[PDB]
């Protein structure tokens, strides 16, 4: 005997449910750098506020 | 003839007399704005005017 599961993910995206951002990685300042914090595409330097 | 109003000033920062001050007071709406050393507002604390 084995042991299967079956995973069984559905398609049409319209009830979102799972997905993952992950990836999450540093940070720098006073740098000319792009920036991705939550989707947003841009470039430009970091500085504290 | 009095002349105190419109001579020039040595008693003070610029030899700016003191009719011209008070213009120059009355107007301050252009604040400097002729990039008087620009380019630090790099980390705008502030609303970034
Ligand atoms: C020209 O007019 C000005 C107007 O201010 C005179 O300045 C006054 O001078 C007296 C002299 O003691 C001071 O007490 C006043 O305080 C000054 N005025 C102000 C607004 O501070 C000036 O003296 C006049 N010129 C002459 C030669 O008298």
């Amino acid at each position: 005997p084995y042991r299967v599961v079956v995973l069984s993910f559905e398609l049409l995206h319209a009830p979102a449910t799972v997905c993952g951002p992950k990836k999450s990685t540093n940070l720098v300042k006073n740098k000319c750098v792009n920036f991705n914090f939550n989707g947003l595409k841009g470039t430009g330097v970091l500085t504290e506020s | 003839f009095n002349f105190s109003q419109i001579l020039p000033d040595p008693s003070k920062p610029s030899k700016r007399s003191f009719i011209e001050d008070l213009l120059f007071n009355k107007v301050t709406l252009a604040d400097a704005g002729f990039i008087k050393q620009y380019g630090d507002c790099l980390g705008d604390i502030a609303a970034r005017d």
